[PDB]
């Protein structure tokens, strides 16, 4: 998910701006539900996740809000020491303790119905999620928000009812799960909060690994909200986020793999810093760039170019590749909708990267790549690969500088050889067919909730909805899109609601509908 | 079009988005649940089944292990009710009103099923059940917890152990520190420390 908030000094109009882009996948019916809510002293328009009695992306009379997943450290796994005589007992604070036991029945549709029974266990730390019987260990899972999910619902409802920074910040302080919250108001203020209840951990443990559950390494309460990363009206004049790190010294234990030097939020940083004052049209251009960028270009294309230039006197193919790489705008886009990405050299670069990643790590991590490929080739960045290829300090010496340069060159020669064999020598012949997607029947909760849609759209690294909001003195104004459509109803006879997928064309074509707030405008929409 | 459900005016715009005009929050949040159910009842039903671990009743053995994980890590109705009982009384009442609105549509749909129950209910041969406020909390938990819940600590222990047994501890520790770092001080941040 991505987000931007723009303060009054960085906005062309002098009004604070907000941009939302939650990434929750693409399904039909959609993951989001758009609504307008109006009662005395409470007027709000926007969307929330399906089933939520509150708006998460949108604006009330006074403020606009959005959110991105925090990736803060709110889950810890405890390694329970089991009694070798009784595997339902674990050692905790000096004595054997009994696990809580629960029998659950599952009715399974054949075919007729079957009845399955399973037993589930709880320790003082939480549910037992895994067993290492060979080590006489059970793993239990502690959530910092266990039992406070309803308090988080209440905090979001209070954010909807809030009228100013103080009230919004009070709601933020009550939210117990790990999110980033973003705020913009009609007075020009912006604010950022990394919300959640973060535990005070033992200083004797490495928080990248499970904690021993014997009682000496328990959480010691939660830190005050004032210690959560947060800022009102930051000096830079704006905040951008694409699930990246909140602040320099904020840690998230086992999931640090998402907060490295190479991070996809660079696309938003680059776009804001390339501009002076901005408007909503500028924010949309930045979303477009982020949505189509080949994210490895930011750090890896300069490295590739520099390497090829050292040898273009030897290899006559390298000067051509350098020219094509330099002119390429780093996007995989299809502006003419002809079904092929517009830059042929992007196909080369994709294959170069795949070859390079494999050569970098196959001979050391190949044997663990079932766990490490998702780290070293992560969708948010490839920090370790960049450090190895650029010669920057690492704890392990993965490759000498000479070996790293040979990898870059060999990956180039292999990618070019394959393209020359199968397509030809001119980059225009290398253009790859676009990847497409549909709004399907199964969301991230991994169960079917409908029948989906067969309409194919180009893949975009983009929010599942977008709001663009300007907090003008009169009211929030702007535009948005909430694909595939508002209404998920399919009649028994097969007739789809007229509003089942009538926003897919808007989404696919970078068009939007007006953000409605004034009742006089609502009646004429 | 403009319509009146009880004491709440519902204006649906050209994209079908409902705009609710109520005289108080109790009426508003009932209408909120009602229009959501009008538009999305089968989706709400299945999301709730996801959290309860009862999808396999509809879609079969392929979802049994998912149902088992959901019940393993989830809460009983009584536990969720205890959560609701700890909220501000007005907030709890509005969540109850939201569930009453969903239920109002369920009751309307089951009485006129051929016109108001969506095709998926007919094809899969079952009826939607009525809702309580605990079910609204289940809708929240089924999606929001996904973004909070992970077992990477266990993956990391396995990475380190598998590296150790092949490369030895000293080299495995250095490799792991490059894979899963303690703090990359060069990672781009949304705010600077002076802004706190
Ligand atoms: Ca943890
Ligand atoms: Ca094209």
């Amino acid at each position: 998910s991505n987000a931007m908030i723009i303060g009054a000094k960085k906005s062309k109009s002098g009004n604070a701006l907000l941009f939302s882009g939650p990434q929750v996948g693409f399904v039909a019916p959609g993951f989001l539900y758009e609504v307008g809510l109006h009662s005395p002293g409470f007027d709000m328009e926007g969307s929330g996740f399906i089933g939520y009695p509150f708006i998460m992306f949108g604006a009330n009379q006074h403020l606009a809000l959005t959110a991105t997943a925090g990736y803060g450290n709110v889950t810890d796994i405890f390694e329970e020491k089991l009694n070798p005589a009784n595997s339902t007992q674990y050692f905790y604070k000096g004595k054997w303790r009994n696990m809580e036991k629960r029998t659950e029945t599952f009715i399974v549709r054949g075919g007729k119905s079957k009845k399955i029974e399973e037993t589930f266990f709880h320790t003082v730390h939480g549910p037992v999620i895994s067993l290492d019987a060979a080590a006489n260990v059970a793993y239990s899972k502690s959530w910092s928000f266990r039992g406070t999910e309803a308090k988080s619902i209440q905090a979001y409802m209070k954010a909807n009812w809030a009228k100013n920074v103080k009230e919004f910040q009070q709601a933020a302080s009550e939210f117990t799960m790990s999110l980033n919250w973003y705020y913009a108001d009609k007075k020009g203020n912006i604010a950022y909060y990394h919300v959640g209840k973060y535990p005070i951990r033992s200083n004797q443990i490495d928080d990248r690994f499970p904690t021993p559950g014997t009682g000496e390494y328990e959480w010691k309460g939660f830190q005050s909200f004032a210690k959560n990363p947060q800022a009102i009206n930051p000096k830079k004049g704006y905040v951008v986020n694409w699930n990246n790190k909140p602040s320099k010294y904020w840690r998230n234990g086992e999931y640090s793999i998402v907060w490295g030097k190479d991070n996809r939020v660079q696309q938003f940083i680059n776009g804001i810093e390339a501009r002076g004052k901005v408007d909503l049209k500028d924010l949309n251009e930045i979303n477009y760039t982020a949505s189509f960028a080949q994210l490895r270009t930011h750090y890896f294309k300069p490295l590739l170019i520099k390497t090829l230039e050292k040898y273009q006197s030897e290899n006559k193919e390298y000067a051509y590749l350098v020219e094509q790489l330099r002119k390429w705008n780093n996007l995989k886009e299809d502006k003419n909708h002809d079904g092929y990405y517009d830059a042929g050299v992007a196909a080369f670069f994709d294959e170069w990267w795949n070859n390079t990643h494999d050569k970098l790590f196959n001979d050391s991590l190949g044997i663990v790549s079932d766990l490490t490929r998702e780290i070293t080739d992560h969708r948010m960045g490839a920090t370790l690969a960049y450090k190895v290829l650029s010669g920057e300090p690492t704890n392990y010496q993965w490759k000498s500088a000479a070996a790293a340069e040979k990898i870059i060159l060999e990956s180039t020669d292999e990618a070019l050889a394959k393209l020359h064999k199968e397509k030809g020598e001119e980059a225009d012949k290398w253009r790859a067919p676009i990847k497409t997607m549909t709004f399907g029947a199964k969301s991230l909760i991994a169960i079917p909730h409908g029948y989906g849609s067969k309409t194919e759209i180009i893949e975009m690294n983009r929010g599942s909805e977008n709001h663009y909001i300007e907090m003008t003195p009169k009211q929030p104004e702007g535009f948005n899109v909430t694909p595939p459509g508002q209404i998920g109803f399919i009649h028994k006879d097969g007739t789809l609601s007229e509003h089942y997928e009538d926003q897919l064309s808007l989404y696919a074509n970078w068009k939007f509908k007006p953000f409605l707030f004034d009742k006089k405008d609502v009646k004429r929409a | 079009d403009q319509k009146k459900v009880e004491n709440v005016t519902i204006i649906r715009d050209s994209y079908g988005v409902p705009h609710l005009y109520a005289k108080n929050k109790k009426d508003l949040y009932k209408a909120y649940g009602y229009v959501m159910a009008q538009d999305r009842l089968f989706q709400l039903e299945m999301f709730r089944r996801g959290n309860e671990g009862t999808v396999s009743e509809i879609f079969g053995e392929e979802y049994v292990t998912k149902d088992e994980q959901s019940r393993r890590d989830g809460y009983s109705d009584q536990e969720i009710q205890t959560m609701l009982n700890g909220l501000d009384r007005e907030t709890k009442q509005l969540i109850e009103q939201f569930a009453e609105g969903i239920t109002a549509y369920v009751n309307e749909a089951v009485k006129a099923p051929d016109q108001k129950l969506s095709k998926e209910f007919h094809d899969y041969g079952f009826l939607p059940r009525k809702w309580k406020a605990t079910d609204v909390v289940r809708l929240y938990m089924v999606s929001m917890t996904y973004f909070m819940d992970n077992h990477q600590e266990l993956k990391n222990a396995e990475i380190l152990a598998r590296l150790e047994r092949t490369y030895g501890k000293e080299k495995a520790v250095k490799m792991f520190d490059d894979l899963v770092w303690k703090n990359d001080l060069e990672a781009p941040t949304s705010i600077q420390p002076d802004d706190q």
